[PDB]
RNA sequence: UCACAAGGCUAAAACCUUAUGAAACUCCGAAGGGGCACGCGUUUAGUCCGGGAGUGAGGCU
RNA sequence: UCCCAAAAUGUAACGGAGGCGCCCAAAGGUCACCUCAAGACGGUUGGAAAUCGUCUGUAGAGCGCAAAGGUAGAAGGUGGCUUGACUGCGAGACUGACACGUCGAGCAGGGAGGAAACUCGGGCUUAGUGAACCGGUGGUACCGUGUGGAAGGGCCAUCG
RNA sequence: CACCCCCGUGCCCAUAGCACUGUGGAACCACCCCACCCCAUGCCGAACUGGGUCGUGAAACACAGCAGCGCCAAUGAUACUCGGACCGCAGGGUCCCGGAAAAGUCGGUCAGCGCGGGGGUU
């Protein structure tokens, strides 16, 4: 159940890593794919789909991942760690990663 | 009297009454003025004494209970282990504690019934009445 | 050999050497490795820069200064806040 | 099969029968749970396979072998031994088995007058008691070993027994009036 | 958790009002104690290396 | 292990209680997923608990065994793949009169699971143990009585 | 912090929680819809997961009300107690001097401080 997000989130051992967190809200057909810095309660990058998607909803999969990888690279965000909700890392969510992994 | 099941053996120590009101249940009561170990048979004496005096009613509240094992001298020894559980059961009674309280019987029908019970007790006592409102 | 028990009931000599407790306290200059707590379960859970050994023992990862975090009671943490 | 007659004669009828302001507030049928409770008296390595064949033909779903809760009581009670058999039905498979009942299963029952209409699962859910087995369309003595019985439960989105009972009757349900 | 006092209640377990006991019970919890830093002070010991020991029956409050 | 033990540690008794001299190639590594005991109402074997269903439900369950601590964001319960139940080491501590005993970041060689951050040098932890001597077995080729071999020894490993 | 609001995520784990009454829908979010394959249920697309609208905000979520329950909780006095000094054969008890609970009572709360993106002020 809801235990899944807290399970995946807690296993993402925060400031011991040094690395930044990569949230994903793949629950709807509107993401948030945020880049959150562990230490300061602050969000650095982030790329959504609510305002303009070009018609796509589960197809925009790579686009929003590619958009974020580009959006981060501007600030110099190179080292990062991903965090799914209850998301099994397979389609809509696996794309966002594979598009960021290849997009820088 | 004795308890149903437990641990077997205990220990011993003392200081002023913890949980013992004055009223509740009955109208008149009996209060310990000295710290003691009230034997099971000691209470069973008081019950019987007060019981007889009232004849019919049984409106006697025994607030104390022998929740405590005491041990004894098999014959002499010392060379050997811990002692016999089965000597007696006791209720540790510190001054202020209500041991007994009576209902429905008159002022004198109680002054005397408690006076008799006192004579079966190892400690100084006193009779009590009303105006004890902490919780009800 | 008689029908009575090989093991005689009712004993008491039995007990054990036994140790434990907190080793480094709130506001102490630790070196790396220095044990901060010996415990059974997780009385204190590992905090920032503090490792947890197999037997729930809490050791320092980096030199610094010991800080204790008592989150309401039930969730306790030992962390290191370096002087550098 | 079905689903539309569930709407047409029940859905607008209930919004008029009661006072529903939404088509989603109107009660539905969540699931039909089929539970076989063999074992204890029928502890056979052969009986487990037998119940599966009978069930996988009426419901057309693979049945789970709901093992013992590791309880070791005075009587015949132990660890993880196969005891009961369960099959949960939803959607088409639920509707196919439900239709196989009201139209074929239910009338083809010996000593039949209807089912107990009293307030069952207080929070609007129904529990059906089937005393026999040789009453079903796919259940015949020509391909079975002996004789048995079974238990079925209806899960509804109804808030009370009042709303649940009505939903069942209009859907087609025999009651002992 | 275990033990337990008067009553309600119900088909006794539970549950409710009033009422308690606890080394091996604890929703709480002191005074004290212990570690560390500092010495605003006042003192005077300590540590380490090497020679020689004796003592490892204690007694009362 | 718990109590005695006087809220740091430690602390005695022919003081109060109880367990151990193992077990597990999965009960280990890892990665995924799952969430309990009990009650009430309703249901075919049954009818006291029970296989099912829905409400309540920080745990009243579980954790191979004793107990205490601990634990559901799992240490509980399922599965996929795998043996890190590795070799060479050990910054710095704990703890002991010593001899022992414990925890251990990090470095190398080779790997295992994962997409990855990573994690893994046995098991949620605290019991399942036995110095040294003499000898068994596998490796190694250090000594070897003038020299070169060999017998014998030494060194790792391990058994009694 | 232009003023509101919604979705993510956080510090903070009850003064943040529950129940009960209500406001919310075409912006967001949920159910819903179908699903043959990626991939998945020791049985079932309940769940994961894939393809999208309407319909309805029902249920869930979000906000707002309220002190019935939880939760927090004084002041006073007390228990106890460091130190000082005593009584009693004893169980036990006292006086001075500072430290000072627990329970209860008054009363307090239907939280508070962030970062990012979305939508409105016709
Ligand atoms: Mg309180
Ligand atoms: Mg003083
Ligand atoms: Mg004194
Ligand atoms: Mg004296
Ligand atoms: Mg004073």
């Amino acid at each position: 159940r809801r235990k899944l997000r807290t399970r995946r989130k807690v296993r993402t051992t925060t400031a011991a890593s040094g690395r930044l967190r990569l949230s994903v809200y793949r629950s709807s057909k509107h993401i948030y794919a945020q880049i959150i810095d562990d230490s300061r309660g602050q969000t650095l990058a982030a790329a959504s789909s609510a305002a303009l998607k070009s018609g796509n909803k589960t197809d925009t999969a790579a686009a929003v991942g590619k958009a974020l990888a580009a959006a981060a690279a501007e600030k110099g965000i190179k080292q990062v760690v991903f965090d799914r909700g209850s998301y099994k890392y397979h389609g809509r969510v696996k794309a966002l990663a594979d598009a960021a992994r290849e997009g820088g | 009297k004795r308890t149903k099941f437990r641990k077997q053996f205990r220990g011993r120590m003392t200081g002023d009454a913890k949980g013992g009101d004055y009223v509740a249940f009955g109208d008149y009561g009996l209060i310990a003025m000295e710290p003691a170990w009230i034997k099971s048979n000691q209470i069973e004496a008081c019950r019987i004494v007060m019981s007889r005096h009232f004849r019919r009613g049984g409106k006697i509240y025994i607030r104390i209970f022998p929740d405590k094992p005491v041990t004894k001298k098999p014959a002499e020894t010392r060379m050997g282990k811990g002692k016999g559980a089965v000597e007696y059961w006791v209720s540790v009674v510190k001054p202020g504690r209500v041991m007994f309280e009576v209902a429905g019987v008159t002022e004198e029908q109680a002054k005397e019934a408690f006076r008799l019970a006192g004579h079966k007790l190892p400690i100084q006592t006193k009779m009590v009445k009303r105006e004890v409102y902490d919780e009800a | 050999a008689h029908k009575k028990g090989v093991g005689s009931s009712k004993n008491g000599r039995d007990s054990n050497p036994k140790y434990l407790g907190v080793k480094k306290f709130g506001g102490e200059v630790v070196k790396a490795g220095n044990i901060l707590v010996r415990q059974r379960g997780t009385k204190f859970k590992a905090g920032q820069g503090v490792g947890m050994g197999r037997d729930h023992t809490l050791f320092a990862l980096s030199d610094g200064k010991v800080v204790f975090i008592n989150k309401g009671k039930g969730a306790r943490f030992i962390s290191i806040e370096a002087a550098q | 099969q079905l689903k539309t007659k569930y709407n047409d004669q029940v859905r607008p009828a209930l919004m008029q029968q009661f006072g529903y302001s939404s088509v989603m507030a109107v009660p539905r049928i969540e699931k039909i749970v089929v539970n076989e409770g063999l074992g204890s008296s029928k502890e056979d390595s052969k009986a487990i396979d037998k119940a599966a064949k009978e069930l996988a033909l009426i419901t057309l779903q693979k049945p789970i072998i709901t093992k013992a809760k590791k309880s070791i009581s005075n009587f015949k009670l132990r660890q993880g031994m196969p005891v009961g058999i369960k099959v949960t039905l939803r959607g088409e498979r639920m509707y196919v088995f439900l239709e196989k009942l009201i139209n074929i299963g239910l009338p083809r029952i010996r000593d039949f007058r209807g089912i107990n209409p009293n307030a069952f699962d207080g929070r609007g859910n129904y529990n059906l008691g089937i005393k026999e087995q040789l009453i079903f369309p796919e259940i015949t003595y020509d391909m079975v070993d002996k004789t048995r019985g079974m238990d079925i439960t209806i899960v509804t989105t109804a808030k009370t027994d009042e709303e649940a009972r009505a939903l069942l009757q209009s859907m087609g349900l025999p009651f002992r009036k």
